[PDB]
């Protein structure tokens, strides 16, 4: 019977499907940091000094 | 003698089409809810907030 096979494969495309997800979430929280300490960083460099008085 | 079981073996084909069918349809429901739910959430999140004067 067909019906056998279509459920199996749709186990599999579930499966995938989360895997694929997987890497975009992953990867979005890799990013996260980077991004937000090079901003942090950059800020503190360009707004801070010293002056000679005399 | 050979048609009888033609016939009964028949039966089962339909009713396992039948449930596997079943399987998709629910599972297609059951996502429908999760799908919206996240997506409006997910926009009110973004779009709201607060500011000090």
């Amino acid at each position: 019977a067909i019906g056998i096979g279509t459920l199996i494969i749709f186990i599999a495309m579930v499966l995938v499907a989360a895997v694929a997800a997987a890497v975009l979430i992953n990867t979005s929280g890799f990013l996260q940091q980077k991004a937000m300490a090079t901003g942090k960083e950059s800020t503190e460099q360009v707004a801070s000094g010293l002056q000679v008085i005399r | 003698a050979i048609g009888i079981g033609t016939l009964i073996i028949f039966i089962a084909m339909v009713l396992v089409a039948a449930v596997a069918a079943a399987v998709l349809i629910n599972t297609s429901g059951f996502l429908q809810q999760k799908a919206m739910a996240t997506g409006k959430e997910s926009t009110e999140q973004v779009a709201s907030g607060l500011l000090c004067s």
